């Protein structure tokens, strides 16, 4: 609706939001996809990274978010009778009897 | 010294320090107007049903000795459980303390604490080498946004 | 005369028994109430019992690499120590690792919101640690190169992107047992009374 | 509580703890930047004799 251009949405051949290898220096993944004769225009955001923001015409992010922790929650209950089920031994109850 | 090496200052007409403003612990006073300062009312409804059953047993009636023994043990267990819950609540109350110094604020991360954005106080805490103020500055930089 | 001493001996023996029971119950409730769960990133920065991690190949790991928080640096040091052992590549590998093992997985708030709407057994800990944007890269001279702040910002102001966002993922006990034992004792007393 | 981890060894300083002076020990957590092992290294270097 902004422009009216045509587009073919396709999978990438590397499957990666690729960073560089410091033993080589070349930037791989989607960063290499914009240099390997596919599209000099930027396509993928690769979230926000400083050298990924040095790509040819990195736009402003439309969406803002942060990083937090996903963690499963613990839950438990104590049904029935547990006055007889103290961490003390049931031999104390045998002594009571 | 970050400002003294760029522009010139006079002698200070007054001296001061940096300290902590905090809401006064007076207030939030517990009383019988505020509900659930004692325990949950379901236990009280259950012991009202227990007293009603005791009155029913006394209405329909050696056996009274074991009725009194069962009632004695039940009430003793319930009052002991209430005593243990009250003691646990008082122990976790007195275990926490109001904040009295900077390290007291540094240990407890429940209360948020920061300062003015890029002021001389935050500049002091950024250039601080003592471990308490370093921990406080690390907490401030953690919640800098 | 001796029967009164016998009854008094039973009386303070039962008092000693219930005092020991009260002390044990108070200790158990105190150690239960004293326990606290994870509620900050400094809990993961300090406690090393629960292993954690993220995705590989940068993104969040780059922010770990250039971290200056000096607690996020400790998290990066632990994650680089456990890079070969406890670390996953995709998001689903770490998500099932949270459910199976005692594992915490560091992600963006969008995917965490998605899985907490997906599953009620999952929770989010901490706020926005690193402020991260998501966008679409643009050609040189493209209209949406400028219209990311003009037209797509107007669609965000109308909430159509928020419409897509809200379209896709959207949004006692022992005392009762003691009362049951009391009712059974009442039944036993009626059975004795016959 | 009973200790069951090196994290609680770093937390509790009532039980003294150390290792062999030379070798793999006192070098692994000397260079390590993990906070538990760094605190244990600080405690062991405080009691190096
Ligand atoms: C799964 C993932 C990265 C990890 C490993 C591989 C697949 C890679 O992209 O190099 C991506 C997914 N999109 C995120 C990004 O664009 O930064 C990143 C992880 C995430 O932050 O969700
Ligand atoms: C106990 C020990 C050495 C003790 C004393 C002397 C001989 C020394 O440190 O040279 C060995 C055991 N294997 C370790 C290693 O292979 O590095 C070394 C020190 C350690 O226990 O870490």
């Amino acid at each position: 609706t902004i422009l009216g251009f045509t587009y073919e949405i396709r999978l990438v051949e590397d499957g990666k939001y690729g960073a560089q290898d410091d033993v080589n220096g070349q930037w791989n993944g989607m960063v290499r996809e914009l240099i390997d004769h596919k599209a000099d225009l930027a396509v993928a955001p690769l979230a926000i990274t400083y050298v990924r923001e040095k790509v040819i015409d990195f736009s402003k992010p439309f969406m803002t978010l942060g990083i937090s922790i996903l963690y499963r929650k613990p839950n438990g209950t104590n049904p029935g009778v547990f006055s007889f089920l103290n961490p003390l031994s049931p031999d104390i109850w045998m002594y009571v009897l | 010294y970050v400002r003294e090496k760029v522009i010139d200052f006079s002698k200070p007409f007054m001296t001061l320090g940096i300290s902590i403003l905090y809401r006064k612990p007076n207030g939030t006073n517990p009383g019988v107007f505020s509900f659930l300062n004692p325990l949950s009312p379901d236990i009280w409804m259950y012991v009202l049903l227990a007293y009603l059953g005791v009155s029913v047993v006394l209405f329909v009636i050696l056996s009274t000795r074991i009725v009194g023994g069962i009632w004695w043990f039940f009430t003793l267990i319930i009052i002991s459980s209430y005593t243990a819950n009250l003691a646990a609540f008082l122990t976790v109350e007195r275990m926490e303390s109001p904040i009295d110094s900077a390290d007291d604020l540094a240990k407890q991360t429940k209360i948020e604490y920061g300062a003015v954005e890029d002021g001389a106080t935050m500049t002091f805490f950024k250039k601080s080498k003592i471990s308490t103020y370093d921990k406080m500055w690390a907490f401030m930089s953690s919640r800098r946004q | 005369l001796s029967t009164r001493i016998v009854g008094g001996i039973w009386w303070f023996f039962t008092l000693i028994i219930i005092s020991s029971y009260t002390a044990n119950l108070a200790a158990f409730l105190t150690v239960e109430r004293m326990e606290s769960p994870i509620d900050s990133a400094d809990d993961l920065a300090k406690q090393t019992k629960i292993e954690y991690g993220a995705v590989e190949d940068g993104a969040t790991m780059t922010f770990f690499k250039k971290s200056k928080i000096s607690t996020y640096d400790k998290m990066w040091a632990f994650m680089s120590s456990r890079r070969q052992s406890v670390l996953v590549k995709s998001n689903e590998e770490g998500i099932q690792r949270v459910l199976t093992s005692d594992y915490a997985f560091l992600m963006e708030s969008t995917t965490i919101e998605f899985v907490t709407q997906r599953n009620c057994n999952l929770t989010q800990i901490g706020g926005l640690i690193d402020s991260k944007g998501y966008g679409v890269g643009t050609p040189m001279g493209s209209p949406y190169r400028d219209k990311i702040t003009i037209a797509i910002l107007q669609l965000q102001e109308e909430g159509k992107l928020h419409m897509m966002k809200e379209k896709w993922w959207r949004g006692v006990q022992n005392i009762g047992g003691i009362f049951i034992v009391l009712a059974a004792g009442l039944v036993l007393s009626v059975f004795v009374a016959v």
